[PDB]
Formats: C-alpha cells, structure tokens, sequence
C-alpha cells in the first residue's frame, strides 16, 4: 500500500442521542403563567432551516427522553410555582350545604356553611361559599353535611392565586455542544429514516394539553389528517390523529362577578364562589358541528385506508371518570367539563353543557389533585381543536369491516409528543481520521 | 355516708323568701356538684337550677328565672339556695344533688396551632339520693 | 456558506474538506445567550462545566494525537493496518464521513492504542532527540 | 324532649310482675355510644331510691327483681316478683344532653 | 498601497459596560460575627491587603450615577441573604393572640401584657407576661383593653434570629475576573458627564449603610465642602442627596436596662421577647452636635442656592406621613429607632431628638416579611455619625424666586449606595481586536 | 516597569503593544483571589455567584483562545498571516492611527464593520491556507 | 561564566499543601439498592480497581495524626447528607402528647422496660380524634407528675423529627476519596508510624482505600487493625489534656443480638403523615445483648497495658473502671440494621491488671454526638444480629491531683466521628501538584533578531 | 517511568533530569475523566455539588499554567528555553552544584523568595523580544 498514515479531521459533523438537560426558552420578558413560573431564556431571533442534502437519520417518535424531560419540568414548575405558598388543612371540618336559589335542574350548586377556626384562637365563626356539584365526600350518617375529598392523606389548595397558569407557547432547546435535528419529510410513518433532515436551533413553542382525548390549541397537519402509532395492531396503543384543518370552538361562562376569602392567618387566605349573576346553568362550549363532522369524514376515511378495507370505526363510550371522559380544560387555570360524548356521539352547531371542579387530579405520581381558585366576573374561552387521541381494544371484532375506535387519552407527555415528533436532540462530536497517502514533513 | 344537712322546714308569707344551706359533713360539696329540686307534695321533681364545685352554673328551670339564686360557701362547702316570691303554689319539699357530673365533650375541633373549640359540659355522672330535705311552705 | 454542524454531513472525506473550518468556528457555542444571563438553576452550570471539560479534553487529545492548535497532521501509523480494506478512493470520494464513522466503533481502540505509543509517546522520544542539539 | 310513663299505674298481685315504661318523643343517645338510662323510685315516706339500670350499671343494693334496657324514644323497667316493699311512684330519668329533668312518676301498687 | 492586514493580538483592552456580578472581599477574620451572621453571610472571601490603581493619562470619561447599577444587584443580594439567614428560624404566626393590658411600671409607649399561648407541648395552654409597644399593635374593645399583634391580618409574621446583630461591615467589592473598575478620582465632578482622573482600580472601598430614611449615617464625606447631588434637581420628580465633608455626632441610649423575657414557641426554636426594666422607666433620646449641624446648616443652604440661579431662602421641615419618611432611623445593633428630626431644621433660611423603636419593621422598606426585633439585656450606647441627608423640593412653591422649599426626604436604601458608585464603573474588558498594519502574506504553496 | 492593568488605554495603539502580556494576566488575574474562599454547604448566593463568575470567565476565556486556535494564532504574541481586505472602510494611513491617537478612540467605530471583520476572521481561518498545507504533505 | 536561562519540563516533584475537598469514588455496588448513605454513593464516581501507589523513596513527609481538614470535611459532608436524609421526614409536633402507659404484655403460655402506651390525638381531619397506641421504652420517655405516671416525649423541648424514614436509613459503607486533578494523596505506610513528624515510608496515592463513616459511640467497629502490635496513640499521651487512641492488631469477635419483633400501625396525624408504631414481641421479651470471650479482650488489653507503662516510664499505671457520663457515653453504642444498641461495657471496664453485655436499646437518638434536634429510629420487623467487626478500642485518658503517681485509671471517650474516622483517615494527607517546570541553567534560545 | 511527581522526589534533577519528560503521559489522567463524567446526573447531592466546583477549579489551573506556557512561549514544548540570565535571582550557590543537589523540595524553597524575579523576568523580557522579532518579520 502507499503511506496510507493516520491524520485526524473533524469540522464535518458525526452525533450521538442526546441525553442532556434542556432550558426554558420564549420571547422572555410579573411571571402568572408556571410553564416560566418565574424565568425564561430569551429566544431566537433568528432560526435557521440548514438542510443535510445527502442525509436521512432515524426518528422514532415514541421514543424520546426528551418529552420526559418535559414532564419533569412540567412537574418540578407546578411544585416550584405553589411550594412556598399556603397549604390547607382546617378546610377539612365539614359544611352544612343546601341547593342555592338563583333568580326568579338537581342540586347541582350548593350553598354551604364552613365553621371557621382562623385568625383568633378563641373563636369559630361559621359562614357560606358556594359550590358545585363536583362535590366533596358526602357524610353517612348525616344530612347534606359533606367533607372534604382533598383531605384524608393530602392537602390540596390554591395556595397563591396570582400565579396559574393558562397554557403559553414556551420553546425550550439544547445547551452548548448540542443540536436539535428535524424531520421534514411528509407523511413520514413514525419510524426509520426521514428522507429530508433539517436544522433546530431551539424548538416550536409548545401550549401544553393538560387534558385527555381532545388536543386543543397545537399544531396542524399538513394537507391531510395524520394517524399514528408505535403499533397499529398492538391494541395496548393510542392512536394519535393530528389535523390538518382545525375547529373552532367558543365557551361561554356560567355567570359574571365574585369569589369570597376565608381568611386563614396573615398571608394566608382560601377561596370559594361568591355571588351569582345570571342563570349558573348556562355554561356551555360552542362547536361547529359542521367542521366536527367533517374532520371526523376525514379521519375515518385515514383510518379505512390503515386497515385496508371499508371498515366502521365505532364511537363506543370510554373512561368510567369524568377526568378521563371528559376533555376537561383549565380555561383561566379552573377546569371546566362538558360533554365530550355529545360532541363525538356514538357514530364514526353542537352546544355542550358544561360544569365546573375545582380539585382535579393532577399528571404527577402523587396522584393530588390540583385546587383551582374560583375566577371573578366571567368566563370566556377559545381555541380550535387541533388533534385527537383515540384507542380501541377488547376484541369485539369477528368482521373484517369492524372497528370500535373513540376517544382514548394518555400522558402529558403523549400530547406534547405532537410537536416532538418531528424531531431529536443530538450531541455533536468529534470525528476520527482522514487517512492518505501523506508524510508528516519531520525533522526529528 | 355523709350527713346531708339542710335548712329546717320554714313558712313564710306570700311573695317572700328563704334560704336553704345545703352543707355537706365532711365538706364532701368540694368535690360535687350541686343541683337543686323541689317536690310539692304528691307531684315528681322538677329542677329550678345547677351549679358545680368548680362555679360553673346556670338556672334550669324557665319558671325560676328571676326566682331562685344560687351560691356557696367555699369554705364550708355549703351551698344556699335562696327562693324569691313565694307563693301558695311553691309549698313543697326541696333537695339538693349528691353525686356528681363530668364535663363531657363531644364536639372536638383543633387549629394547626392547637386552640380547643370543643364543646363540653353534658352528662351527669351519677344519680341524686339527698337525705331528708326540707319543706317550705306559705301561709297567712 | 457553509453549514458546519450541517450540510456536510452529506460529504465525502475529499468534499467535506471544505467545511472543516466551519463546525470547528461553531465548536459548542456562540455562549452569547450563556453570557447575558426549575433545575436549571443548578444544571446551567453542570451544563456549562461538562462543556468546558468536553472542549479541554479534546484539545488536550488532539496533543496526544500530535498536533493540536494548529490545524492537523497525520503521524506514522500506517491505516490499513488496524483496519479493513476498503479502498481510500471509496472513503475520499464515494462514501460519507459518518459510514466511515460507524465503521470505526471496532477500530477505534487500536489506533488509541497506537496514538499513545507512537504519535504520542515517540513522536515525543524523536523530539528528545532533536532537542539534545 | 319530653317525659311520661305509661300506664301510670300498676296495681299488681303481689309476686307478679310490674312494666314500667318511658316515652320521651325524642331520639336519646349519649352522644358518645349507648344510651343514658336511669331510674329511680320513692317509697312513702322516703326521699329517692335508685335502680339506675345503666346497660351494665346498678346501684349497690339493686335487687335481681330489677333490669331494664332501651334507646331512642323509649325504654323500660321490669321488675319481677313485685312485693308490697317496693310499693312507691317509680321515676324514669331522661338523657343527659337536652339538658336533663326528671321522671313523670308511675305508682305501683298491691291490688286489694 | 502596501499590502495590508487588519488585526490586534489580544492584549488591547477595549472597554464594554459590565452587567453582571461582583466579587466580595473583606478584612476577614475568624469573627463571631460571621459565626452569627451579622451582616455578611457566607462567601465573603479575605481580601488583597494591598489593591492597585493605574492611573491613565490620556482617558476621561462619561459617568452617569443614575445608571450605576450594580447597586441594584447589591441590594437584592443583601435581601436574599438575610432571607436565607431567617430561614426556618424564628416562624411568629402562632403567636396572635390577643395581649391585656393599661400599663407599665410620657404615655404608655410601652404596656405590660397578659396573654395566653399553646405550643412547646400540645396538651397545655399557658399564660404569661411580656412588654409589648403601641408601636406594634392594634387596640381591640370590650376586654380590659386588649390588643392584637399588628401584623397579626398581614403577610408573614416573624423574628429577627435572636443571635444575629446588625452591625454594618465593611465588606467591598473587587469585580469578578475579566472585569475592573474604572474610577474618576476627582473634585466637583456633578454625577454627571465625563470626569476626568481616570483610573483602572482592583478594588474599591468597604461600605457599611444602615436602615434609614431622612439620614445617611456613618458613610463617606466629601472633601472640602458638602456636597450636593442629583440626577436632575429640575424636576421634583427627582432626589437630592447631600453628602457632608464634616460628620456630625448622634448620641442615644436605650436610655435604661431591660431584660428579655422567653417566648415558648415551639420544640427547638428560639425563644424571645421583651423583658422588666431597670431602674426608672427613660425616654430615649439622641444627644446631637447641634453646632456642627448648624455650620452643615449654612454650607446646605449656600450649595442650594449656588446651583439654584439666584434664588434666596430655602429649605424646611418635612410634610409629615408614615415614620418611614417622617423620623430619621437607625437599626442601632438591630434597634429600629425613629427620632424627631424636627429641631434640626424647623426654620428656613445642642440639639435633642426624642426617639422611638419600633420592634417589627420590614428592614428592607418592601418585601413585606417584616421582623420582630427581640431586645439584649441591659442599656446600650448608639455611637455612630451623621455623614448626609436626602432632600427635595416640592414644586407646590409660589412663582417667585425668594423661596424654595426643599424638605427631607427618604429612598431605598440602593439610593444611597449609589453614592459610593458615584465615583466609579465597572467595566468588561474585551482585548482583541482590528487594526491595519503593513503585513507580509504567508505563502505555503 | 508598565503602567499596569488596563495601561494601554493611557496610551497610543502602538505604545498598547507593551501591555500585550499585561492583559495575559489580566485573564488569569482573580484566580488568586478565588483560593481564599476555599480556606473557609456552599449554595448560596455569593457561593453560587462566585462560582458562576469562575464558569463565566472560564467560558469567555476560551472561546477567544478558540479563535486564536481557529486562526492557527495561538501560541504567539505577534501571528502572521496577511490578509489584504477592503480598505474602502478606511482611508487613513497607519501613522494617522497608530502613532497618533489611543487605541480606544479606533476602537470607537469599527463595529460598524464587524461584518467586514468577520468576513476577514472567517478567511483566515486557512480557509485556503490549510490545502496548501495539506497537498505539501501529500507531494 | 556560561550565561544562562530558565525552564525545565514540568512534572517536578514540587508540592504544596492541598486546600481540602474530597472526590467521592464509589465501589460500583452502591448503585444497586434503596436506602441512604450508599444512595450518596450511588451519587458517586465508581474508581479503577487496581489504583496507582508510587513510593518517593529517599523522602520524608510530616503526617500529623490529630491535625487538618480532612476529616473535618468528611465530617459536614456526613452532616449534610444526613439533613438531606431526614429534611423529608415527618416532624409531628402532637406526638410530643402525654400517653397512658402500661407494661407489655406478652401471652402467659427484667423491668417493666416496654409500656403499652395509648391517647385520643386528633388526625388529619382537624375535627377527628383517633386512638393511639404503640410500644414505647422507658429510655425515650418522661413520666408526668400527679398523672398516673403517664408519660410525654423525652425530646419534646427540642426539634424532632419523629421519623428516620423507613425505606431511607441504612448503615454507611466505604467510600474511597479521590484528589482532584491538580492534587494527589500521600499516604505514610511506615509500619509503626509515632503520628507525628516526617514519615519514611511515603508513597503517593491515586485515591485512598475505601473508608466507611460508620457509628459506633466510644468503639471503634468495621475499620482496619495494626500490622504487628495494637498502635497506641496521642498528640501527647502524658498530656492529660489529649485522650489515647488505640488500634488493635487483631480483631475482637463480637456477637450482639435484639429479639425478633413486629411494626405495625401507621397512624396519620397529618395530611399523608404519620407515627409509625413499635409492634409487639415476638416471642418471648428479652433484652439485647452481647457475647465476648474473655480471651480476647485480656490478650489485646494485656499488651496494651504493658505498652502503656512502658510508654509513660514503666509505671504501674493501668487499664481500668470508667467514671460514667450521659446514659449514651455511660453506654458503648452501635447501630445495627438501624437499630441502636447501648451496651454495658462495664463487664470488660469493672477489671485492673463468654462475657456477655447486656444492652439497651432506644429509638430517641442524636446523630453522632452533635446536638439540638433529635430523630428516632423506626421499629425493624424481624431480629437483629451483629458480628464479627471490633477493629480499634476506646480512646483512653486520667487526670488526677493526688501526689502518688503509682496508680493510673486509662478511663474512655470517644465516639467523635472526627476523633475516630481520624485514626484511620490521618494516614493520608492531601498536597497541591504544582506543575513548576522552572529552574535557571546554561544556554541561550536560538534567537534569530 | 513515571518519574517526577511519582518517584522523582527522592532524587536531584542533576540526574532526574534524564526521566522527567514521561510526566506528559500523567496528562492521560485528564482524558480519563471523560468516563468518570459519564455518571448519570437528578438532583446534586454534597458530593455531586463539590465534585463539580471541583472540575471547575482544576480547570483553572490547567488553564493557568497553559495560558503561561503561552506567555513564556513555550506552548507545545516539554522545555522550551527563555534566556533569562540570574540577575538578581541567584542564590549564593552555582548551577552546576545546585543541578547535581537539587532537590526539587529544597529548591523551590530558593525560588519561593524568587519567583516574583522568575515570573515577571520571563514574561516581560521573553515578550518584548518575541514581540519585536515579529513585528520586524511582517514588514519584510
Ligand atoms: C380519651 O377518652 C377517654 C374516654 O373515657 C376520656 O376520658 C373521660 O371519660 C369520662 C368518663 O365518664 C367522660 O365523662 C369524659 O368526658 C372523658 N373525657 C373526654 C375529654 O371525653 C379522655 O379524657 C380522652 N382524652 C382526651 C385527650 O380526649
Ligand atoms: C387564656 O385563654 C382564655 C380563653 O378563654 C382567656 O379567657 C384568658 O383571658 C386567657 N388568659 C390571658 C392571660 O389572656
């Protein structure tokens, strides 16, 4: 051979999966919104798209450390957000509640009366706040007499108002000696190479969905309807279905003026509903029937197209617990249910009723529950619908054109899979030699 | 068995009144509560009011509201009872408690800081056998 | 324009040649976003540390392998001894950089081994030699 | 809360047995568990007796001719083998949370 | 044309504006007062004994001190500090209750009180006396004169940690590497514009400022004349801040001996409160140098005339509100006295200002976790000495130039800092850089 | 002897090159200092901040060094490698500059060419230079 | 003259005294379980299993056996993690409420040391009261007057925090230290090292063995023996200021037991927190104890007493009776399974020149010997059994203003962790590597200008 | 060998001085870290909070004595010479005598009294030659 000796060239790239940490990045600017909490790394003014002409790399878009690092973050925020805030406990003493009496139906709102042990130690004063009918414990040998359902082996409260959250477009991006590399090529099937392989220099901004079967306010889909799964015929697995063309929906609170305070001790207060104006009955969301059917034409026919013949993909009901029926929201941080069954009805303008729980189960491993402060005046709230999360099991099948396929859910991190799946963090290295025919010019 | 000592039996004019000493021997009363009754001859008790060892008291009877004080010789463990306004219609024989109460509570509430708010003071604890008693009746 | 970090990862040992410069002037970062100030608090800095080291580590590497600061040369370890024989035309101007890469996983501890011993310790033993006069 | 006791009066062959009742048209309890009952019983000619009969609790001297149990709006008092000793008004006591009284008052008798 | 190269090898240190971070040093010791946080908290490292200056001469250069802030990042740090320093310490919620009392053996400033507390055990409840002042508390009806804690309905009720004092250090600062400080070091410069004794300075100068509002005490002086300062005196928008070249003596005393008294808390915690007194019962009082304030007095009053045109008479009293910007104010060892500064200026143109202590403050005029500060037994001496003073005019004035009334003022405590910053930045050194020079072309092949 | 830290800006740009070592140890100037809180956890505010100052100064440090490396500059107080560039930027001679005024004043503009100097910073990276090395290995 | 110039390669042998940090290195095990202590070993650096020793031949080094930072440090670190450990851990400031307390109970198929002890205390509902009950030991509580002999928490005057974590504490393991690059460890071999001074037979260290930062109060269990001789050491033993440490060249065979036992009852007090409860015996009640052959001790303390008089000029001075202290100094303590063993070591102090102690055992405990809060132990379901690990003895001291010197009473102490991680730790000593490559010769640089 | 820091402290650089090059290969200690920081992590315990600050530490000193090899201009070199003469660093004692006694540990103990000499005579006069030297070469 000729003097084929060792040189070491680098200044091309070569990479790794990154299993690195990750910053909060937005067009940063009081923080009232926990996705920053408090802080956040100014932006990019500038991204660029940069893209590796001759290169495909392999993306799978169920597996990313990533998206798990999200869901610590989302966790570790929520707790930052409330650790030195107000925990509550006397709350756990029972109410005296009767149905309230609007202006001149079951006992749905309640007007209950606390007694209060706080501010002086000698005395207990008992007085009323309202509630609604995603009531407390009720008591068995009492009448109407309820305590409280956060209580037993938890203390759950708004414990510092001020600072909720309504979801904001938060991107976040990789530390030096990282690079975030991104799908763009069409339709890609989740899994494998992706034909055009392009640069991030930081993330989308992301709204988290803190809730299942709808994915509401995201992004879309190009030309066409996507579903996807890591497992088609596994049916242990969600299928995710992201729009291409979105639908409006617009809701409508239930009254509009106050909340009440207990107070507690010297920074320390609670809230509960205050007076009512107007027929409390009346909340409701707005949702074109006309574009909901429509995108459900389309993601039927996608999933026709998945099983290869003229099936039924059936709307049977799911869940058996309104947090898992229900795609509840946090509109204004206060989570309002509707009627998630009414909307996508047992087939394959619509107005849903809707009601308000204050104390809904959170995401995180403690299985707490969050407490949502009641909101003063009123309720409004918009956003399009922008994918779905579906599932189907159970095996009653015995027909080539059956199908039973309604609305499932999944983590947070399943719904913020939806702008992650386009693409990967990596670590940039060095690479080895560039070998030739060369001779080093020695002296020695 | 201590010696129940009672005021001697008495009459008195209508619209008067007189005192009963309730003395315990032994000055057992330090440790007992006191209630007193009154037995009109040929009917059941009635209570006219209650006071403890410890000076927590309260009429019991909504008729003897303005009739009857109750107070005590600490020293002597002697309770008196004094009767206002009597009439025919109050001749009868009266008698204070022996035996005692406990200051039951069944209401239990705590702040984080540890304040009672408990509710207390029902339940007698054992039953009333006084000795003689003592009768007052009115006349003219 | 050249893509550093990108773009010639499509490139060939010969074609890549030209961007060589460019991800080493993008090596890590720009730090401008560091510089102008959750668990981030703390892994700000770990980041930025383990950065650091990864950056000093190579530097100090590229002196075990012979030449550092000063662009690169090649050292007398021949190639095609420690290694498979495809041909250096296939590698210069028909295949990319990261097959080559990939290949190297069961290579790459013989030249280390060959690095230490001869472009590292004797290059340095000639050196001695050439110092004395 | 209220208190009588029907029938008001037993006149019985003397041996036989008497029941006695209470009637207080209001749920009794201690607020704490079992319910609170007590009696007692005046002789002529002597101040109060009593036969308390609290669940498990007599006081000393309380022949076997006496038990009696209850709860709620109720409760009675048997006594077996009735003698001309135990000729007197017979007394049931209310609870002890409303505050408390005292009994209506049932005589029994020895029929003649 | 030669051919050219346009370049400077690092080591010309072209100057940026520093934004971030100081580097503290001090006179360091193994001191107990580190040991009980007295004022430095932690990393305040040993300092160089002997710093250096380069004076440079051919630069001046632009000075604003209204931009100085690197004071802001002082005064947050010290807030974070102190913060971190009462944590978990001395918590006082549980501690409202209600107080009784009339008394105490001038008004009843201070009354001895009777209350009751649970903790420290959780099966009893017990009563006992402490002193309590007016200053502190809220009047309640109906119950032999009952009170409530002030703070008993407001944000976060606290304690000073009874070992810690307050005694102002002189810890400075030498900026992190790859910075300096660039100092003025010059006379009758205005705050303002290029000054012109430029130097590089490796570290400046201790400072030790204490809560206070009207007054700025134990601070640096000016050389030769007092000294009168402010971003723009045109508008009443803005303050003035006078720095004498003369300090003036302040005097009091606690005047009288009391004890402290324990507060049972809780399991573990510290316990106290404010004790019996000593001897009579005495009024404090700052004795003051009222001579030495007079001749301040005419130099004032001359500076606020000679940058005023010629406008004759100003100054006076203040216009009165909270005791924050009312009475003048020293932390004496953590004794959070308010003096009526009244004598010392009710006029236009010996001294014995009474004083009272108010025993739960929020020390940094915000925040709103305001602390009790416990008493240490027997009488204390307050020695320190007046230094400056913070004034402004109203602008509610008549239309004629015989008055002009400037009365005292108050500001955050950074306000003040600024005025040691008055004379210096700090700067990022930046040293490579451009230049065209002749240069000979390397050719390889 | 030297004027000290920072001596240059006393001075004209070619009277500056005598500070050219002075700034050396104006990088590592403060580590000196930094031992001292190591003679006595330490997550608090100074403890943090100071740490973060180390981090920072270290960062900034390298990635100059790392241009110096880019240039092949590293190592020497004076590198050369001439690059003629577009001297429409200025028109003055080199004495007019370097023989007359403080290097502070050049140092005034300039940034309002900082394209220009990048574009000069990414040629000298031997962009071209580097081919000519490596076919005189290879021939 | 020649004229000369400066510099010499780096790497010279020139060392400063290292500023003190230490580099946790792990063993690779520490990884692979749940409970603390080997958690911060999990958080750790595993190290090369056959580590670097070079001897410096001809040179000495001054190694001080009761001096500088080293163990200092790892005495905050232990500090520190421990805080870390227990800052998650229940405080329950009602348990400090006085409970009615009667002896245990066992069926009829010592003392009245275990009492059935029960309260009405109110749970995490702030209007319910729930009954308490669990098995308490005399030795962590306080009988109240005029009340029955009911009793309160011992510790309720200071900060508790009346939960150790279950699923959290453990006994610590070796953890080997590290120096930092820019520094290395020396340590002195020297067989028979006085402690003080230059040491002969110094080799640098790349990192030290494994040392475990274990507890035990006044014995020293789990370490390292002397090569030859027991080693008896002080920074001047006829100081009667300084107290004597001593190293055993054979270990003692120890054999401690604690009597099978239940846990039960988790009772919530608060919001997701509670007491958790001492259940019953299993078995017969019985107290702790330990069983030790007398051969042991007397030929270990037999050298060691004739060591000491001939270290103090062939007195009659000797090993003997201790004169008490606390309960906990009184006692010579251990932790097993996370159980604390008192043990009554008079049996082997009450001698001059099968042995079984009985031992007390307590759930109320300070760490260490450090002071202001207190933690308990948890019950631990199952049997105890200690074994095999006497290393070191009891650091020893007199006093005395009598004017005979013909008597001595060697008397113990100890249980510092920094005294007695020291004796072991003390080999090593932590310098700074100054790469100094400088030193002036003959010569000029070819210049060319 | 490894001879210097490992070994070479027994003996005087008159002969030691024929082995301390082979300390370029301790520098292998360095890349090693690159394993030890393969540790995953989340939060930092008291060591994973020290073993941190120190990697940043020993990465100052790395840089300090590499930034000074670049003063002295001796980057890349094992001995790189800087004619200084003695001037006024000289101890009473001759090279040859001190080479052939030099050990390292009782040197440096000359040097402590002057380094101020070595450091600011070889920064400044190596400088301002190199500094010149070059300066002429661009310009022909
Ligand atoms: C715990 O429960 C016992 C139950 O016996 C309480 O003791 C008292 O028992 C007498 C018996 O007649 C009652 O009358 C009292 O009212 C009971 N006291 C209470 C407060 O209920 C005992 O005091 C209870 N202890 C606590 C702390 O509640
Ligand atoms: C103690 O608390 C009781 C609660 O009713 C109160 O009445 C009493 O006055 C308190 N004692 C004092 C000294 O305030």
């Amino acid at each position: 051979a000729e003097q084929l000796w060792v040189t070491v060239y680098y200044g091309v790239p070569v990479w790794k999966e990154a299993t690195t940490t990750l910053f909060c990045a937005s067009d940063a600017r009081e923080v009232h919104n926990v996705w920053a909490t408090h802080a956040c790394v100014p932006t990019d003014p500038n991204p660029q798209e940069v893209v590796l002409e001759n290169v495909t790399e392999n993306f799978n878009m169920w597996k990313n450390n990533m998206v798990e690092q999200m869901h610590e973050d989302i966790i570790s925020l929520w707790d930052q957000s409330l650790k030195p805030c107000v925990k509550l406990t006397p709350l756990c003493v029972t109410l005296n509640c009767t149905d309230l009496r609007n202006a001149t139906e079951g006992g749905e709102i309640k007007n209950c009366s606390f007694n209060i042990t706080t501010s002086m130690r000698d005395k207990v004063q008992k007085e009323y706040a309202l509630f609604y009918k995603l009531d407390v414990v009720p008591i068995k040998n009492d009448n109407t007499s309820y305590r409280l359902i956060s209580c037993n082996t938890s203390v759950i409260t708004q414990a510092c108002p001020k600072v909720s959250f309504e979801p904001i477009p938060i991107h976040y991006c990789a530390p030096a000696g990282f690079a975030i590399l991104k799908c763009n090529d069409k339709k890609f099937n989740g899994t494998g190479p992706c034909t055009n392989v392009s640069t991030v220099q930081c993330t989308h901004g992301i709204r988290p969905v803190v809730s299942t079967q709808l994915l509401l306010n995201g992004s879309l889909a190009e030309e066409e309807v996507v579903i996807r799964s890591a497992n088609f015929t596994d049916n242990a697995k969600i299928i995710i279905v992201q729009l291409n063309k979105s639908v409006e929906i617009n809701c409508t609170r239930p009254n509009n003026n106050t909340r009440k305070s207990i107070h507690i001790g010297p920074g320390r207060a609670f809230y509960t509903t205050g007076e009512i104006i107007g027929d409390i009955r009346q909340a409701h969301c707005n949702i074109s029937g006309t574009k909901w059917n429509d995108t459900l034409k389309q993601i039927v026919v996608k999933l026709k197209e998945q099983f290869g013949n003229k099936t039924i993909v059936f709307n049977h009901s799911s869940g058996g617990d309104p947090e898992i029926v229900m795609h509840s929201f946090n509109c204004g941080g206060e989570f309002f249910y509707c009627n998630s069954t009414q909307l996508f009805n047992s087939t394959w303008t619509i107005v849903l009723p809707c009601r308000i729980k204050q104390i809904v189960n959170m995401w995180q491993e403690v299985g707490k529950a969050m407490y949502a402060p009641p909101i003063k005046g009123q309720i409004r709230c918009s956003s399009n619908i922008t994918g779905l999360i579906l599932i189907r099991d159970g095996g009653k099948n015995r027909s080539e054109n059956t199908e039973i396929f309604r609305p499932g859910g999944g983590d947070m991190r399943d719904n913020w899979r939806s702008e992650l799946y386009k693409y990967k963090v990596v670590k940039i290295e060095p690479l080895g030699i560039a070998p030739t025919k060369a001779k080093r010019r020695v002296v020695q | 068995q201590v010696q129940l000592v009672q005021s001697g039996a008495e009459v008195k004019k209508p619209g008067s009144s007189v005192k009963v000493s309730c003395k315990a021997s032994g000055n057992s009363f330090s440790n007992h509560d006191v209630h007193w009754v009154r037995q009109a001859t040929g009917q059941g008790l009635e209570w006219m009011g209650w006071m403890s060892h410890e000076g927590d008291k309260t009429g019991l009877a909504q008729k003897f509201q303005g009739r009857v004080t109750i107070t005590r010789d600490s020293g002597a463990s002697t309770v008196y009872m004094e009767l206002r306004g009597l009439t025919a219609d109050d001749t009868a024989i009266y008698y204070c408690l022996t035996g005692s109460k406990h200051r039951l509570r069944d209401y239990f509430l705590y702040n984080e800081y540890g304040p009672n708010y408990e509710e207390w003071g029902d339940y007698l604890a054992t039953l009333d056998v006084w000795g003689h008693g003592t009768a007052v009746t009115v006349s003219s | 324009v050249f893509l550093g970090f990108l773009g010639a990862a499509g490139s060939t040992m010969g074609a890549a040649s030209m961007t060589l410069t460019v991800q080493a002037r993008l090596l890590l970062s720009g730090i401008v976003q560091q510089q102008n100030n959750t668990v981030w608090g703390i892994k700000q800095l770990q980041a930025r540390v383990l950065a650091v080291e990864r950056y000093l580590k190579d530097q100090q590497l590229l002196g075990i392998w012979g030449c550092s600061g000063k662009l690169i040369c090649t050292t007398a370890v021949p190639w095609n001894t420690s290694w498979s024989n495809k041909s250096y035309n296939q590698i210069w101007n028909n295949m990319t950089w990261m097959e080559w890469e990939r290949e190297i996983d069961n290579y790459t501890s013989l030249i280390y081994t060959l690095i230490e011993d001869s472009q590292n310790q004797q290059e340095k033993n000639e050196q001695e030699l050439l110092e004395l006069d | 809360v209220v208190i009588t006791q029907s029938p008001l009066f037993l006149p019985v062959t003397p041996g036989e047995a008497a029941s006695l009742s209470c009637k207080c048209s209001h749920s009794l309890q201690h607020s704490t568990g079992a319910n609170y009952l007590a009696w007692y019983l005046q002789r002529p000619g002597q101040t109060p007796r009593l036969l308390i009969h609290l669940a498990t609790h007599r006081a000393s001297g309380v022949p076997d001719r006496f038990s009696g149990s209850g709860s709620g709006t109720d409760f009675t008092l048997k006594i077996s083998r009735v003698e001309s000793d135990d000729v007197g008004t017979y007394y049931c006591m209310q609870g002890l949370h409303s505050p408390w009284t005292f009994g209506q008052g049932t005589k029994v008798e020895i029929k003649r």
